[PDB]
RNA sequence: AGAGGUGAAAUUCUUGGAUUUAUUGAAGACUAACUACUGCGAAAGCAUUUGCCAAGGACGUUUUCAUUAAUCAAGAACGACCAUAAACUAUGCCGACUAGGGAUCGGGUGGUGUUUUUUUAAUGACCCACUCGGCACCUUACGAGAACUGGGGGGAGUAUGGUCGCAAGGCUGAAACUUAAAGGAA
């Protein structure tokens, strides 16, 4: 029949860029689309909901991070800028098979952890079995009470390394990858555990808005 | 100096989506599929459709005013092919031929991680 | 050009001793095409990068399905048809398909063949190069080859024999032409 | 303004906006990669974490009971609503039977180097020898190895004055009628 026709929609966007907060390196990310702000669902209402995905070798300047995309959610709007808090961290998935390789075993962990704000995080972490220098025999298994072992340390260093820290202080904590040296000095008195990560932090909850917070965070 | 897009090419089998979004990922910058560049049902897959659908798509991507993608390319994934079907090479030349700046590339495929087949 | 991508697989210890002879013609075929890569051996990976000199952007994504044919297992002058744009690699997946290890491995070699005669009809008719291995089906080739491969393999891990498949095929390709 | 899907199409969804993208929520199923000629179970079978419940195995033992044991006919346990596959190229010389070889899984003993580490309680990983027991693999030496049922006897052919059937004619119309219209054939 008769379908509609068209009236060019990106004359009524209006062009936010986003700005990263103060855990990170150079804070200017890139930029926004959304419909222009008219009243009856204004702009910066439209917004908020909104993440952005960008990678942490951009978000550090460094390229040893080439992997490990992290989430940015847009929660204050000012100034044709977008005001942006932690709100997750992933790997790319060829990282983790990169990672994998046949002959060992990967442990892996995950808890959930509330901060020392009311956020509750889902942390993960993976730790693959490492066979020894002067080892012969071409294994290198865990022999899975090593299994209940190491993951025990895991979840308990990783829920003491939570709880203790802010997202800011977590934040932080998770770009010098540091928590994985952390487990790695725990753990090297049960296996080997070549290349611990994180791989992934969730959010699950969020405590409130606390505007004064957002841009203290910032600056 | 750029503006950053990000790509979302999904290359399956029998057809292709360039689908350029902002970094957010919420609102889109110009989707046109392979299916309508040209149009005999079976042809919709080739790297022909791919590469006039990716040229308009950057041709309106640097109209709205960015310089450079983000390219995430996926399969049909699932319990599926997985493999990034014969568009995807051709919807990324075209997108890197036609002006815009390529950064970031990556497989964003869905691996179902225990399927649900029987 | 390409700001940066780099691609990683990693191989088991018994292909080093192959992979250090071939490597040169690696290095070769990747570099006609301006890609970097190296060969890791005291992890045993092997890493492809984008140089400066990349100008094709979507060529680092064979060098990936390159690195990970040689990590996988099949040889390097059948592994380097890689790198041309009719050619695409596959991965069916049959280890999820039936309860007994029994049925299993008696279906993966009604695939193999008596002597290897089903496999290389299928081989001949889709022209494709195919590896079974393990629980898993490993195929290079044309995408429509990838596509009638995936559905033989597949209906072979049900119960329908793959001959009657490959008589399909002879039938479609003479009907074809 | 197409999307499925196909060798091509089609059924189908779609300006009440499909497909794609983003956020979110639910439902059912499954437990990828790690996944191996490896582990467990009487077999059928068994892969997310953590807890509880009982159980099983080998090993260690200068512990205890004292022939309680092995074998299988019988028998016992396991194995009115929405509908589904199974086998399909395969293999080897059998048992009361000798040594082994490399690897691997579980336990144990010894050796003395590196990863470990320290005055919170333990618990390691690897290497080398020995050893016990497993799923396998490669060789070796030596032995009578006999006293859910229903069946004729080889392979490849050849021939037929027998028995049992099928099967050719020849333009239809159209035969009692040398007969239309329309068609086949040339």
């Amino acid at each position: 029949g008769q379908k509609k026709r068209v009236v060019d929609p990106f004359t009524r966007k209006e062009w936010f860029d986003i700005k990263a907060p103060s855990t990170f390196e150079n804070r200017n990310v890139g930029k926004t689309l959304v419909n222009k702000s008219t009243g009856l669902k204004s702009a910066s209402d439209a917004l908020k909901g909104r993440v952005v995905e960008v990678c942490l070798a951009d978000l550090q300047g460094s390229e040893d991070h080439s992997f490990r995309k992290i989430k940015l959610r847009v929660d204050e709007v000012q100034g044709k800028n977008l005001l942006t808090n932690f709100h997750g961290m992933d790997f790319t998935t060829d990282k983790l098979r990169s990672m994998v390789r046949k002959w060992q075993t990967l442990i892996e962990a995950n808890v959930t952890v509330k901060t020392s704000d009311d956020y509750v995080l889902r942390i993960f972490a993976i730790a693959f079995t490492r066979k020894q220098a002067n080892q012969v025999k071409r294994h290198s298994y865990a022999q899975s009470s090593h299994i209940r072992a190491i993951r025990k340390v895991i979840s308990e260093i990783l829920t003491k390394e939570v709880q203790g820290s802010t997202l800011a202080q977590l934040t932080s904590k998770l770009i010098p990858e540091v928590i994985n040296k952390e487990i790695e000095n725990a753990t090297k008195d049960i296996f080997p555990l070549q290349n611990i990560h994180v791989r992934k932090v969730k959010l699950l909850k969020q405590p409130k808005f606390d505007v004064g917070a957002l841009m203290a965070l910032h600056g | 100096s750029q503006v950053f897009g990000v790509a979302r090419i999904y290359a399956s089998f029998n057809d292709t989506f360039v689908h350029v979004t902002d970094l957010s990922g919420k609102e889109t910058i110009a989707r046109v599929t392979g299916g309508m560049k040209v149009k005999a049902d079976r042809d919709e897959s080739s790297p022909y459709a791919a590469m006039l659908a990716a040229q308009d798509v950057a041709a309106k991507c640097k109209e709205v005013g960015i310089t450079a993608v983000h390219v995430k390319i996926r399969a049909t994934g699932g319990t599926r092919t997985k493999t990034p079907g014969p568009g995807g090479q051709a919807a990324l030349r075209a997108l890197a031929r036609s002006g815009l700046r390529i950064g970031r590339i990556e497989d964003v495929t869905p691996v179902p991680s225990d399927s649900t087949r029987k | 050009f390409a700001e940066e991508s780099s691609f990683m697989t990693l191989f088991p210890k018994y292909r080093e001793s192959y992979l250090k002879t071939i490597w040169n013609d690696v290095t070769r075929a990747l570099d006609k095409h301006n890609i970097a890569c190296v060969l890791d051996l005291v992890e045993g990976s092997m890493t492809v990068k984008t140089t400066r000199k990349t100008y094709d952007p979507a060529i680092i994504l064979k060098a990936r399905d390159l690195i990970k044919l040689l990590a996988r297992s099949v040889p390097f002058p059948q592994a380097v048809k890689i790198l041309q744009d009719d050619m695409a690699c596959d991965v069916i997946k049959i280890g999820n398909f039936v309860t007994n290890k029994e049925r299993f491995v008696k279906r993966r070699q009604r695939l193999v063949g008596p002597n290897g005669n089903t496999l290389k009809a299928l081989e001949l008719l889709t022209k494709c190069y195919i590896l079974v291995q393990g629980n898993t089906v490993s195929a290079m080739g044309p995408f429509k080859g990838l596509k009638e491969v995936r559905r033989v393999v597949e209906d072979c891990m049900k119960n329908i024999h793959p001959i009657y498949h490959i008589k399909e095929l002879m039938i479609k390709r003479e009907l074809a032409k």
